[PDB]
């Protein structure tokens, strides 16, 4: 069973003028389905029970 | 140490990694489990007595 | 709402991250995944029919 459930994050260093705009765009692609896309073709293949 | 300007791999998001670097919004949500071998079925009949 | 116009600091409770509402309010770390998901009734899967 799962524990310590903290997910895979971009890290940048603490300026990064690129923090605001890289979460956005983690969200918005969750949102938009761009990371289920992701999800079937390198992680869900299943083809084993 | 400024050789990289971005971590972009499975870098799970820590109390002490973020409070040195930033961590954008999670790209996997995920957590800590157990790899086991799978256990093929053989029976221990050693004969029919 | 509460938020935006200064009402109160904090929204704690049950608020979804979302790309339109970090752009008007800044969230924090996550506490618990979300997402969607989808409610129907038990379907049961009987027996084998080679047994
Ligand atoms: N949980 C959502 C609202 C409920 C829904 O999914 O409709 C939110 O925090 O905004």
């Amino acid at each position: 069973e799962l524990f310590f459930r903290s997910g895979f994050g971009i890290g940048m260093r603490k300026d990064s003028p690129w923090k605001q705009n890289v979460s956005l765009s983690i969200l918005k692609s969750h949102e938009n389905g761009f990371m289920e896309d992701l999800d079937k073709t390198w992680v869900r293949y299943q083809e084993c029970d | 140490s400024g050789q990289a300007d971005m971590i972009v791999a499975p870098l799970t998001i820590n109390n002490e990694r973020a409070q040195y670097i930033e961590f954008s919004k999670p790209f996997k949500y995920q957590g800590l489990t157990i790899l086991v071998k799978k256990e093929i079925p053989r029976s221990t009949l050693d004969s029919f007595m | 709402g509460e938020v935006v116009m200064k009402r109160a600091y904090m929204a704690v409770g049950s608020l979804t991250i979302n790309e339109e509402r970090s752009e008007v309010v800044d969230f924090s770390v996550p506490f618990i995944e979300t997402g969607i998901s989808v409610m129907v009734s038990r379907s049961n899967g009987t027996v084998s029919p080679s047994a």
